């Protein structure tokens, strides 16, 4: 697994 | 607990959202304030380790300070 800088933010917006 | 059965049954579309509605708390419990960028750094390993890594704790935390190492060496220059 390399990590990717540019990935997307999970924003928490499950409710 | 969110099984491969559910996951495989989803429309592939909602397949990483699943996966990250049972990551996020755990990683956030790790990294209040980093949690939503690691876990978007995750969602980007295949669904079949996603699972195995919600299954192992080990194998989140492995997956997650490798992600914070990259970010934090990132930030930092």
């Amino acid at each position: 697994f390399v990590p990717n800088v540019h990935a997307a933010e999970f924003v928490p917006s499950f409710l | 607990p969110l099984t491969a059965s559910m996951l495989a049954s989803a429309p592939p579309q909602e397949q990483k959202q699943m996966l990250g509605e049972r990551l996020f708390p755990l990683i956030q419990a790790m990294h209040p304030t980093l949690a939503g960028k690691i876990t978007g750094m995750l969602l980007e390993i295949d669904n079949s380790e996603l699972l195995h890594m919600l299954e192992s704790p080990e194998s989140l935390r492995s997956k997650v300070d490798e992600a914070v190492a990259v970010l934090q060496a990132h930030q930092a220059k």
